[PDB]
């Protein structure tokens, strides 16, 4: 089976370098150019360059010259791509690709693709979140249901688990996917919908656990003044 | 080599949709891509399928504009589609296969908490849920004037009930929060707007 298999994802500090590997199998490695294509999240693929594994020759896109390095080890059929002095603009999934099973004259386009190597370049360091209540109000309340929640703000990295009253409250809980601020840290909200008449008789705690920073926080969400 | 293709196309199950791509040497490559996966070449040399690619995908080209046609639309087809010419790629076309009734978003807006304000920060939290298709635009208003700074909006994501959810965060300083009598979160979905507003206490 003709395939390319790449190395695991990497989280790098600005200014570091990353070396992504790409092992080919099921065909003759030295016979086909290895192409590297990167794709920033939600953007268009960006061709980085190709490497001729027969003689090691390379051609890089202009905006990477002097910064990218493409090498190969023909004895184990793996190509490498090293990108230096990383910035946040280099955050992307990095693919190796090649043309093998095609009846083509060009060597473009590519029918074999690696699974991708996510490279995230961030200055964020591991940090537990600050939890803030989101209080029920008359603007939340509708038809006897009140919406309350908590704002899990500024943590890194993913994930956090949110639960309510130690998971005793599960019905009506909606935990939203987190946003990544330009700060580099994440924030998410969890909202739970409860009977408004239950308010004041019932106590609602949101439990936040951040295993990476290893914090655990409990915080209550009761009606304001 | 600047290849341009429409931003989005839509269709229902079982019908046909096509995606054009204008630019020099266009149509020499057509890629389909599902989230978290490598691009899958489906068409090459304008009209040829590689082995393993379905009959339902077809290619053609008229003048400067190659067209990718997908017949018998399945929900499997919902994906991003890229044309390519040698090293260069088009910007991409998201294809939305309409698999469920149109559902308007429900919106919830929380003001900054008192504890966040005592820490000299203010976040407004606009929660958008239960909408289909997965596409909203969020605008913020300070009283009546648009606000563009301090806004972070998530891409839509699928809930357990197959509808979509998104959220938007407006970061203010306490003084800006207190110097206006209201802030609004306006969520536009399929050309129809839903607004929610909050006020300093
Ligand atoms: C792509 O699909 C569109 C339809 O969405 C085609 O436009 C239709 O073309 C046929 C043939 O001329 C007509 O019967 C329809 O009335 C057209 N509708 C519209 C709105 O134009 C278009 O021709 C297709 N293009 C290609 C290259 O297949």
């Amino acid at each position: 089976q003709v395939q390319l298999v790449q190395s695991r994802a990497e989280v790098k500090k600005p200014g570091a370098s990353v070396k992504v590997s790409c092992e080919a199998s099921g065909y003759n490695f030295v016979d086909h150019y290895i192409h590297w294509v990167r794709q920033a999240p939600g953007q268009r693929p960006q061709w980085v360059g190709w490497m001729n594994p027969r003689g090691g020759g390379v051609n890089y896109a202009q905006r990477f010259q002097g910064r990218v390095t493409m090498t190969r080890d023909t004895s184990i059929d793996t190509a490498y791509m090293q990108l230096n002095r990383l910035t946040s603009g280099d955050t992307a999934v990095y693919y190796c690709a090649t043309q093998v099973k095609l009846d083509s004259s060009a060597g473009y386009p590519f029918d074999i693709w690696g699974q991708g190597t996510m490279v995230t370049v961030s200055s964020a360091s591991t940090k537990g979140p600050s939890v803030f209540p989101l209080a029920p109000s008359s603007k939340s309340t509708s038809g006897g249901t009140a919406a309350l929640g908590c704002l899990v703000k500024d943590y890194f990295p993913e994930p956090v688990t949110v639960s309510w009253n130690s998971g005793a409250l599960t019905s009506g809980v909606h935990t939203f996917p987190a946003v990544l601020q330009s700060s580099g840290l994440y924030s998410l909200s969890s909202v739970v919908t409860v009977p408004s008449s239950s308010l004041g008789t019932q106590t609602y705690i949101c439990n936040v656990n951040h295993k990476p920073s290893n914090t655990k926080v409990d915080k209550k969400v009761e009606p304001k003044s | 080599s600047a290849l341009t293709q429409p931003r989005s196309v839509s269709g229902s199950p079982g019908q046909s949709v096509n995606i054009s791509c204008t630019g020099a040497y266009s149509g020499l490559g057509w890629y389909q891509q599902h989230p978290g996966r490598a691009p899958k070449l489906i068409i090459y040399e304008v009209n040829r399928r590689p082995s393993g690619v379905s009959d339902r995908f077809s290619g053609s080209k008229s003048g400067n504009t190659a067209s990718l046609t997908i017949s018998g639309l399945r929900t499997e087809d919902e994906a991003d589609y890229f044309c390519s010419a040698f090293e260069y790629f088009g910007e991409g076309t998201k294809l939305t296969v309409l698999s469920q009734p149109k559902a308007a978003p429900s919106v919830t807006l929380f003001p900054p908490s008192s504890e966040e304000l005592q820490a000299n920060k203010a976040t407004l939290v606009c929660l958008i849920s239960d909408f289909y298709p997965g596409a909203v635009t969020v605008a913020w208003k300070a009283d009546s004037s648009p606000v563009k700074a301090g806004v972070e909006t998530t891409t839509p994501s699928k809930q357990s009930n197959n509808k979509y959810a998104a959220s938007s965060y407006l970061s203010l300083t306490p003084e800006q929060w207190k110097s206006h009598k209201s802030y609004s979160c306006q969520v536009t979905h399929e050309g129809s707007t839903v607004e929610k507003t909050v006020a300093p206490t």
